[PDB]
DNA sequence: TCGAGAATCCCGGTGCCGAGGCCGCTCAATTGGTCGTAGACAGCTCTAGCACCGCTTAAACGCACGTACGCGCTGTCCCCCGCGTTTTAACCGCCAAGGGGATTACTCCCTAGTCTCCAGGCACGTGTCAGATATATACATCCGA
DNA sequence: TCGGATGTATATATCTGACACGTGCCTGGAGACTAGGGAGTAATCCCCTTGGCGGTTAAAACGCGGGGGACAGCGCGTACGTGCGTTTAAGCGGTGCTAGAGCTGTCTACGACCAATTGAGCGGCCTCGGCACCGGGATTCTCGA
């Protein structure tokens, strides 16, 4: 068979580290992808069309982080920025 | 003995409510799949997954259409559900307007 | 070569941010891709997951269940008032309704 | 073939109870009977299009799929 | 003493303003309204006049359009008079509460 | 700063006349005050993050515009 | 050489086709545009223009104008059932609305 | 000033073809720019979609077509696709 | 308030199939160097956004009256609900056939890329003629009477 | 059922400013190639889709009695529409200043590209325990006294 890839690996390490007894099944692992995928789909087409808007043939994390900002509702972009911008300073440390 | 009219309602609502199965039979709307899709392309092909993501959405566009359609039924100071409830969930929606 | 360390592991995720990075530069969005946005790509959707799970395990325990099924996670993102806002356009197979009759049809 | 027919009345009803309908008109089976097939000769259309695009005669779920997001109706579970 | 009965000027307004394209709120309190409600996004900010016009022009659309769906819910209850409930029940309809 | 009683209840009548509304309720003023409050925050909030994220002071057409088109509400005649 | 002629007149068109074809290579679309496709898209923006716009010099002439305003592009949108599905969620600045009134609201 | 190109002289060679005798004012023919670049980006993107779902890195004419089936309601659609097969064809021919 | 009786729920055994863990292995991500151009930065410039200022005057505001409408109450009656019996076909467990989805190899034609060049399109400048703006007239409609 | 009176449509001047045309230039599209890889075209494999059959029984269809809700009058009070007089900022036209949007020139550092290497993730294979299912008694809601 050809190889599929998918986010089964890490939603089901991010329920370990939440949850470390509640397991999850086939249809709510399906669920969980189409949801990552929904999301990672909307944010990079919403940084892909604020880099066109200003005439710029580069996405960065300025554009992540106004295309988080413009989706997600509320808090929810709150906590998000705080998340990206911790781990891309943790990544340029190291 | 018997239950006065409107308390085997409440005990569906209830019940229908708690559950997540799919409340159309499962052959009949194949059928009815099958044979509008006769209109758009002949001698096709269906999956099994693609009938069933079909009826997932059917049911859940005709459960929101019903949930609009008692808040429309309610508005005009009724219990009873009707036609033109469902006309103007339908019309304020986008979807008949 | 120096031994191999993957980007998540720098970043401090477990999403991955070769993979994001790989679908940032092959999915038509920009001429080229800075080398941070995957990495905030990477933590925004890690973050998201992770509140949907704690939500749906929160929910498969008051259920007396050990695994999450579509209904849990149906019950946590319609229970939650912006992951409704997120999630407005999004139908869950198998996740039913949230339990809700109006006052006016009780007895 | 009168297949819209095979959606009952007490498939309605219990579509209904799902939606938290108390009483329900006896005009309300034809009615939804109507709105239903009009949702999915929508849909039906647009999954079909998609199959002739990709040079198939088998209609797969990801047509539903993409015919779904198309009109605005994501659904999780399907791929 | 001439007067016109209750509804009369009610229509001709309606035609009047139906027939029109004009702009039906007052331009400086609309602009005074959109500075400080954009106040609290941030300081200091500068607004070109187009996007004050835009911005009018698409509020009286969404507004306009408010008011036709909330009239079908006033008569969907068998009256005349749009009250508040017919606004919440167009909103909750169309998916905005 | 009181700038949402520059709202009149003129111009709410007339925004009713414009769709076709014949009798309004005299509690119809402050709920169409809320919606437009709600509906511009939203809006401008938008085009405010538009004009942060090119770095720039004035808010311009385009900002809105982008904006609106998020919603979907697209707009013709202010550049898109 | 040769004396130059644009693509938009070898496929008859008064839209660019070159223009388009640009417009395509550098909007982040697909890796690679064929040959054929700019003018595919110029030849179906051409019709609906021109299909727009003679409805609303129908428009602009039945209210006795020589010129095309907002008004008249926002009454043959609305008019027409397709292009209203078309533009369904789309605001015409200075269109106004659609002259209607309902009948329960008439004096009788 | 620098040159902004816009789709204001093709939108008026089409308006002599089809009503020789009106004009149109600045208002309109900004509003008619802005049709035109919206309905661009909508085929574009849905061409782009189609061409990412079925694993091809080319936009053809092909894609144009059923994203103008998909776009398009009922007439209009097949109006647009008669249209464009017969731009194709004259080109090619020529 | 108070008992039959019915429906949902809550404990105990069964067993079973799907989730979770393990193992090759393969390809996709990592590491280490160049290259060249995208963008960061500094400076100029010169729109256009902002802040008074006075005058009209159009629109908003406040009030008074009354009338049409919203809302509550009452009665009919018929339509929908609940329940019992009969009938139908959905569903489940197998079985068989083959159409078509999916993968692999080869090669050719079609698209990207480069240089030359010149003509299409854009910015500018200008005039005139649709159209906005009075103004008087002519009707179309409304409300007692 | 006819007379007033009110609001809106129509026809004729009359300026005016915006649209349509003409000109100069410049930059982006066309002409003429070359190179390489995407996809079109065969072939093959085997999966999963379609068609068929039998038995159970769950659900649907039909019918019947009755109660309660939809709906039609009827009345009453109030609150919203219409109209008039007073007030107030909106709109307009000019004026001055300068903030910042926009463009240009340098230059550098960051992302693309490429080649080699290896380990993370994916497909396939078990296995047992969480849950679906079965049965019985406790609990609670309903409804006729």
């Amino acid at each position: 068979k050809t190889r599929k890839e998918s986010y089964a690996i890490y939603v089901y390490k991010v329920l370990k580290q939440v949850h470390p007894d509640t397991g999850i099944s086939s249809k709510a692992m399906s669920i969980m992808n189409s949801f990552v995928n929904d999301v990672f789909e909307r944010i990079a087409g919403e940084a892909s069309r604020l880099a066109h808007y200003n005439k710029r043939s580069t996405i960065t994390s300025r554009e992540i982080q106004t295309a988080v900002r413009l989706l997600l509702p509320g808090e929810l972009a709150k906590h998000a920025v705080s998340e990206g911008t911790k781990a891309v300073t943790k990544y340029t440390s190291a | 003995h018997r239950y006065r009219p409107g308390t085997v309602a409440l005990r569906e609502i209830r019940r229908y409510q708690k559950s997540t199965e799919l409340l159309i039979r499962k052959l009949p709307f194949q059928r009815l799949v099958r044979e509008i899709a006769q209109d758009f392309k002949t001698d096709l092909r269906f999956q099994s997954s693609a009938v069933m993501a079909l009826q997932e959405a059917s049911e859940a566009y005709l459960v929101a259409l019903f949930e609009d359609t008692n808040l429309c039924a309610i508005h005009a100071k009724r219990v009873t559900i009707m036609p033109k409830d469902i006309q103007l969930a339908r019309r304020i929606r986008g979807e008949r307007a | 070569r120096a031994k191999a360390k993957t980007r998540s592991s720098r970043a401090g995720l477990q999403f991955p941010v070769g993979r994001v990075h790989r679908l940032l530069r092959k999915g038509n969005y920009a001429e080229r891709v800075g080398a941070g946005a995957p990495v905030y790509l990477a933590a925004v959707l890690e973050y998201l997951t992770a509140e949907i799970l704690e939500l749906a395990g929160n929910a498969a325990r008051d259920n007396k269940k050990t695994r999450i099924i579509p209904r849990h996670l149906q019950l946590a993102v319609r229970n939650d008032e912006e992951l409704n806002k997120l999630l407005g356009r999004v139908t869950i197979a198998q996740g039913g309704v949230l339990p809700n009759i109006q006052s006016v049809l009780l007895p | 073939r009168d297949n819209i027919q095979g959606i009952t009345k007490p498939a309605i009803r219990r579509l209904a109870r799902r939606g938290g309908v108390k009483r329900i008109s006896g005009l309300i089976y034809e009615e939804t009977r109507g709105v239903l097939k009009v949702f999915l000769e929508n849909v039906i259309r647009d999954a079909v299009t998609y199959t002739e695009h990709a040079k198939r005669k088998t209609v797969t779920a990801m047509d539903v799929v993409y015919a779904l997001k198309r009109q605005g109706r994501t659904l999780y579970g399907f791929g």
